């Protein structure tokens, strides 16, 4: 019981126990179990993911056991799906593995409603026909799809989730919400209330700021001429010759400290979203909280979001720093309830009981108020639609023949070449020559069907023929790594998923996300 | 060794190509060669190591050596797939090889229950390529030296066949970085030494006088309270991994927190502070390792152009990977063909040469030692320093050179600055 | 002059800098908009890694040139 915490410690320090909780309760569906699929699942099974089900219809080929760390020679001939399962199964005795000896097509036919049992479906190495067909069934069923693909040294990976809102965003570096610019009563009262180094740098700036208010009425918002001079003002406060490390700290801080309050563009866009404005019994948990926030801003929020309530460490007396901390903590807890009320009121004007939303969800939503983020993915169909193909972005990128997007087109090309031919560009060693021409005839055929006036160095055509649809492990591995994490981001609703197609190039050892 | 096995590799070795590296020769023999002759050392066997070994094994490498000083610990089982709970307590390096030489038919991995600093040039000259997956900087720096000392200079000219490609891997949470090195051509580890963040170091003052964060309490109960009232007998060190130790430190940090009433002390955090833990998960390692892996295969087969010494990775907000070509500092304390012709004063003494080496953000050496011309001008490395923990006397004796340094494991080499 | 310094998550913020502003200042500009302590910023313009003691001009930074925040990591 307490042996699990010891096990997943190093990862609990990333997404907490609650993340783990969510993860340990998911259920992933890995479509094809090749190198890529296998690597992905591996990076999930270890983290302790709830359970998984491998749906593969193929049989283990020699070349399969050759690039798979979860398939031995001994398993050649058996069912790739079953075979793989048994090995990954070994990685973690706390994960429940299952398999299906049938193909995806065979399922999308005889029983589409199957994938509704899954949290996320991860499809790997799929042909157009099947990709489109699945990315659809799943889309209607409201299931998150993650299509990953390894081809030569190109890692392809497209995510498909209609809408994915996230509260705990986890951002690397953000501006503190000290809000000295638009201070609140308690804080203000705190400042009025004022061993010299033992003084929080804020107070130091708050005091010398309060003074600058009289000798001007100003705000120090001008920037270059003022902020600088404000500092000089802070130096003219150093005690008879001594220390003032915090003072100097205060100074350095003046570059930030001034304007820290304002509602983040990203949030406004949420606030202004139709889902946030027109609410219904249909509206999901998240959005209500969004409106519940907007309402706070309008009313007792006096224009801005709730106070975060966390303050950076700073050279200060023990009890002094704390008291200051509490000032913020308390304010935050109040604004907390405030937003809490609007929530209830909303939940009421809809039916769901005011206890339909936990205090935990609330106190969290507030702390990350300024970091909320929503992601909507264009259905797969829309990207393959003739009138809908976001061809502005494609061309926009192609202004550098060495832009990862080339690889995208190439795949589309190859995929065309496949539907058309029945095999991929040069699988066998002789088909190379022959196919090179045949392939280009498809790259073009493709580029015209959509009307894309772009230049694809002939080299990329030879190259892909060279790849011979090979699934190099070091590539499948990379992809399985990045993919695995996205699957988690989705399950934990804990970070920000990349948006729309992702492309990795082995040759250049470079990547790029795309359209949206 | 069986039908169709290496197909996912032949296609890059048997077939010619557009982006193919110049020196590339498309052959049917290329593969077998790699499998038989190419010796590759893999430093470290945890997170990266494991992943690295796997990748290398299935890329077409047979002769692989793994070095690693640690012994498997339960808390590795969440990302170091080559280990199982039953294997706990065993030599990482050992198990690593044990498992891999089994899962992958004819692989021939050789473990080395050692810490890289145990071997000398003789040993490393053996390999063609070396990949790192170390969890410290020193180590990296150290192996960085060792790999340079192998460089052979023919009267100013570098002998191409004296350079051992060193691919390095870095991880830390969802962020990671991978680089390629060709000591004596590409920027070394010591070159891009400042790309590493500043280690958060608490001023003892606050830790004993004015705590504010739960961290400051723990750090106290560790950095001071333990060494004071010898918790588990006198002389006995603080074994970060020994529960009863942390439990105590936890308990004491819990009481300290209460004194200055700082909330936020959790066992998990007591461990964090004490062990200086770095959050990690499979996801990331997989990525970085999978990159270095490829590079090695590139370098070894020359089937593509080796990455240009750098790549940063980040999972927190979508996927992001900047790939750039770091410049080789023409004055690298390490990869500098000639000595470090750098005078730090004329009249001003030699207390001004230790503090320079020790603090200059470009050397950052740890407890160094200066040699002159061959008299020892104190080396903190114990009784040979006391006879000199002691000056403008020799502050002139040096003339106006080739004072000579060597830091405790900082580098395996002997640094020569003038 | 208007330069863009792509963060470590590729956000890419825009900045106003005159070819005389020490690199050191270029960082404060980033911290102002992103809250990224200058202490832990490592800028990189076409290979060269900005020394916070030189000037934007010192590195030939001009117009819409892109700078990259970068990092090296310890773990493994
Ligand atoms: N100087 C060194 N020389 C040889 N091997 C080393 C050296 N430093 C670290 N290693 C090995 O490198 C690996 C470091 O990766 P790992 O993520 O497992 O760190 P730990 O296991 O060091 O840290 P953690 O407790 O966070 O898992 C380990 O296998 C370790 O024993």
């Amino acid at each position: 019981k307490l042996l699990k915490e010891q096990k997943y410690d190093r990862q609990l320090r990333l997404w907490g126990d609650h993340g783990q909780e969510a993860l340990e309760s998911a259920h992933v569906c890995l479509i094809n179990a090749t190198a890529t699929g296998t690597e992905i699942l591996k990076n999930l099974v270890l983290p302790g993911i709830g359970s998984f089900t491998i749906i593969d219809g193929n049989q283990v080929s020699g070349e399969d056991a050759g690039n798979n760390f979860f398939l031995q020679r001994s398993s050649i001939g058996k069912n790739r799906a079953e075979a793989a399962m048994e090995f990954l199964q070994e990685l973690n005795s706390d994960v429940s593995g299952s398999f299906v000896e049938e193909s995806p097509e065979n399922l999308l036919d005889n029983d589409p409603s199957f994938f509704c049992r899954f949290t996320v479906v991860v499809a790997t190495q799929l042909p157009e026909s099947t990709s489109l067909r699945l990315a659809d069934v799943l889309w209607n069923s409201q299931i998150p799809l993650l299509i990953c693909r390894t081809y030569g040294l190109v890692g392809y990976m497209r995510i498909i989730i209609k809408e994915h809102p996230v509260i705990e965003s986890h951002p690397d570096n953000a501006l503190e919400d000290l809000r000295l610019d638009k201070p609140f009563p308690e804080l203000r009262e705190h400042f009025q209330s004022y061993d010299h180094s033992h003084t929080p740098w804020i107070v130091i700036i708050a005091k010398y700021l309060a003074q600058w208010y009289s000798e001007t009425n100003g705000r120090i918002p001008k920037t270059y001429k003022e902020k600088e001079d404000f500092r000089d003002l802070i130096r003219q406060g150093i005690l008879k010759p001594e220390d003032e490390e915090n003072f100097e700290e205060a100074i350095k801080n003046v570059n930030t400290a001034l304007n820290t309050t304002q509602i983040p563009s990203s949030i406004e866009d949420i606030f202004n979203d139709d889902r946030c404005i027109n609410i219904t019994k249909q509206t999901p948990s998240f959005w209500i909280l969004a409106r519940a926030l907007k309402e706070f801003v309008a009313k007792e929020g006096q224009g801005n979001l709730p106070v975060r309530g966390t303050i950076p460490d700073m050279i200060a007396d023990s009890g002094k720093y704390i008291k200051l901390q509490n000032v913020y903590r308390e304010k935050a807890k109040k604004d907390a309830a405030a937003v809490g009320n609007h929530v209830a009121k909303l939940l009421q004007s809809i039916g769901q009981a005011p206890e339909s939303i936990s205090e935990k969800e609330l106190k969290l939503l507030c702390s990350n108020s300024a970091f909320l983020r929503v992601v909507r993915c264009r259905s797969l169909a829309e990207e393959y639609g003739l009138d809908t193909i976001n061809k502005d972005e494609i061309i926009s990128s192609m202004d550098n023949p060495d832009n990862e997007i080339v690889l995208y087109l190439m795949l589309r090309a190859v995929d065309r070449f496949h539907k058309q031919q029945g095999r991929y560009p040069g699988v066998s060693n002789y088909q190379v020559e022959e196919d090179i021409g045949k392939l280009k005839s498809c790259l073009t055929g493709f580029l015209q069907e959509y009307g894309l006036s772009v230049m694809v160095k002939d080299d990329y055509v030879h190259e892909f023929c060279r790849y011979g649809a090979a699934e190099p492990h070091t590539i499948a591995a990379f992809l399985g790594g990045a993919a695995a994490q996205e699957v988690i981001k989705i399950i934990t609703k804990q970070f920000v998923i990349f948006n729309n197609t992702y492309i990795y190039s082995g040759m250049s050892q470079t990547s790029a996300t795309f359209q949206l | 060794d069986w039908e169709g096995r290496w197909n996912h590799v032949k296609k890059f070795l048997e077939r010619s190509g557009p982006f193919t590296h110049p020196d590339f020769e498309p052959s049917t023999e290329s593969l077998q060669f790699l499998l038989d002759t190419c010796k590759v050392l893999v430093i470290g066997a945890g997170g990266l190591g494991c992943e690295l070994l796997k990748n290398l094994a299935l890329s077409g490498f047979r002769q692989i050596h793994v070095i690693d000083m640690d012994t498997i610990d339960v808390s590795n089982l969440n990302r170091q797939f080559l280990f199982r709970p039953k294997d706990i307590g065993r030599p990482k390096a050992e198990v690593a090889a044990e498992f891999l030489n089994d899962r992958v038919p004819n692989c021939n991995v050789v473990p080395h229950f050692n810490k890289i600093q145990d071997f000398n040039d003789t040993f490393y000259r053996q390999f063609h390529i070396i990949v790192c997956g170390l969890d410290s900087i020193i180590a990296r720096r150290w192996i960085n030296g060792m790999l340079i000392s192998l460089l052979n200079y023919e009267d100013g000219v570098l002998d191409p066949s004296s350079i051992v490609p060193l691919i390095d891997g870095g991880t830390e949470g969802f962020k990671g970085n991978a680089r390629v090195i060709l000591p004596g051509m590409t920027a070394c580890i010591e070159c891009t030494l400042e790309l590493y963040p500043p280690q958060v170091n608490f001023p003892m003052a606050t830790i004993a006088s004015m705590p504010r964060l739960p961290e400051h309490c723990i750090e106290y109960v560790r950095m001071l309270q333990w060494p004071k009232e010898q918790p588990f007998g006198e002389g006995v060190p603080l074994d970060g991994d020994d529960p009863e130790h942390i439990q105590w430190i936890f308990q004491k940090s819990l009481e300290r927190a209460s004194q200055y009433n700082i909330r936020g002390v959790t066992y998990r955090l007591t461990q964090g502070v004490v062990k200086r833990i770095i959050p990690a998960v499979a996801s990331t390692n997989a990525v970085i390792a999978a990159v270095c892996a490829t590079e090695v295969f590139k370098i070894a087969t020359s089937a593509y152009i080796p990455l240009n010494n750098y790549l940063v990775f980040n999972d927190v907000d979508g996927l992001y990977t900047y790939t750039f070509e770091a410049e080789r500092k023409e004055n690298c304390p390490a990869c500098s063909q000639l000595p470090q012709n750098i005078q730090f004063s004329p009249s001003a003494k030699l207390q001004e040469v230790l503090d320079y080496l020790t603090n200059s953000a470009s050397l950052q050496m740890k407890s160094p030692a200066i040699t002159a011309t061959n008299r020892t001008l104190y080396l903190q490395s114990v009784t040979s320093i006391e006879e000199r923990t002691r000056k403008e006397l020799g502050l002139v004796d040096g003339q106006e050179a080739v004072a000579d340094v060597t830091t405790p494991q900082t580098v395996l080499f002997k640094l020569h600055f003038t | 002059m208007l330069i863009k310094v792509k963060t470590l998550t590729g956000k890419e913020i825009e900045i106003d800098i005159e070819p005389t502003d020490k690199v050191e200042r270029i960082k404060e500009r980033v911290e102002e908009k992103e809250g990224i302590p200058p202490q832990q910023q490592r800028l990189i313009y076409s290979g060269k890694q900005m020394n916070d003691e030189k000037t934007a001009a010192d590195y030939k930074i001009l117009g819409g040139s892109v700078l990259h925040l970068v990092l090296a990591l310890r773990g493994g």
